[PDB]
């Protein structure tokens, strides 16, 4: 089609993907020319069957959805494998009155072509917004690292620690489970790399908070160490918590 | 998840293309 974005979206259209890519090879070598095509009634009856229902459960959920970008984006995809159908069965039609019909082997292959683009379009829209889910999580945790410098007391800490860490914990099962769903390896290793480190810090970000608020009345010489390394390790993870944001968007060709 | 329906359109759809090619 060529290459899906995901191993279930590859899983679902994949096959006729493939089976299509050789009907259209097929056709444009003139193939199945020669031969009278059998009546497609049945077969076509079963795709409109299948269109009607995808339209009807594609509708509901634009007037059942919050999500106003998913809204306007899923639509078109309607459009698209309606027009597909259209062709599908008057292909039908012209091949019962004469199964070496031209026009009709045009259909045939415009139409199977128009089910899988829609549906691919389709699936990537529901794709998107499935991402966009995971999007708020690290923006959300992008927001409670920007307040790790209004952190003053141990009590103030013990408060921040409990809330980021599962939060933290939430993020990095999302981002573990949709990398594995990547069909592009340099984008599953982006992702990795990304999570590893922001990780790593956490307790690098914990330990300098904990110096700082058991000691900023000292004044040490550590305090200083600790506001840098604070800053420093909030500002590192909020670099790869964007750069885990970008690859989620990616795209490819 | 829309696969239920998806999947059924995507097999229709082969089933079509397989009766094509016969």
């Amino acid at each position: 089609m060529p290459v899906f974005h995901t191993r279930t979206i590859e899983s679902i259209l994949e096959p006729v993907a493939q089976q299509i890519s050789h009907l259209v090879i097929m056709h444009e070598e003139g193939e199945v020319d020669g031969k009278a095509i059998p009546d497609l009634t049945a077969p076509v009856s079963a795709v409109q069957a299948a269109v009607s229902n995808l339209v009807r459960v594609g509708k509901e959920t634009v007037q059942t959805t919050e999500d106003q970008i998913l809204k306007r984006d899923m639509p078109p995809a309607f459009i698209k494998v309606e027009n597909a159908c259209t062709k599908l069965v008057r292909a039908a039609q012209m091949l019962q009155a004469d199964p070496y019909s031209v026009p009709a082997r045009d259909y045939l292959i415009d139409g199977s072509r128009g089910i899988l683009s829609g549906t691919s379009d389709l699936l990537l829209t529901f794709d998107e917004a499935e991402v966009r889910k995971i999007i708020r999580v690290c923006k959300g945790i992008l927001e409670y690292l920007t307040v790790a410098e209004v952190v003053e007391t141990m009590e103030d800490l013990v408060t921040y620690t409990k809330n980021l860490g599962p939060g933290m914990t939430k993020m990095a099962k999302m981002i573990d489970e949709r990398q594995q769903e990547l069909t592009h390896q340099e984008h599953r290793v982006m992702l990795v790399n990304s999570m590893n480190t922001v990780k790593e810090l956490l307790p690098v970000l914990i330990s300098a908070m904990k110096i700082f608020v058991t000691t900023k009345n000292t004044k040490s010489q550590g305090i200083e160490e600790a506001l840098k390394n604070r800053n420093f390790t909030v500002e590192k993870m909020s670099a790869e918590i964007n750069e885990i944001i970008r690859v989620l968007q990616l795209t490819s060709w | 998840e829309m696969v239920r329906q998806a999947r059924i359109l995507a097999q229709a759809t082969s089933d079509l293309v397989n009766a094509i090619k016969a």
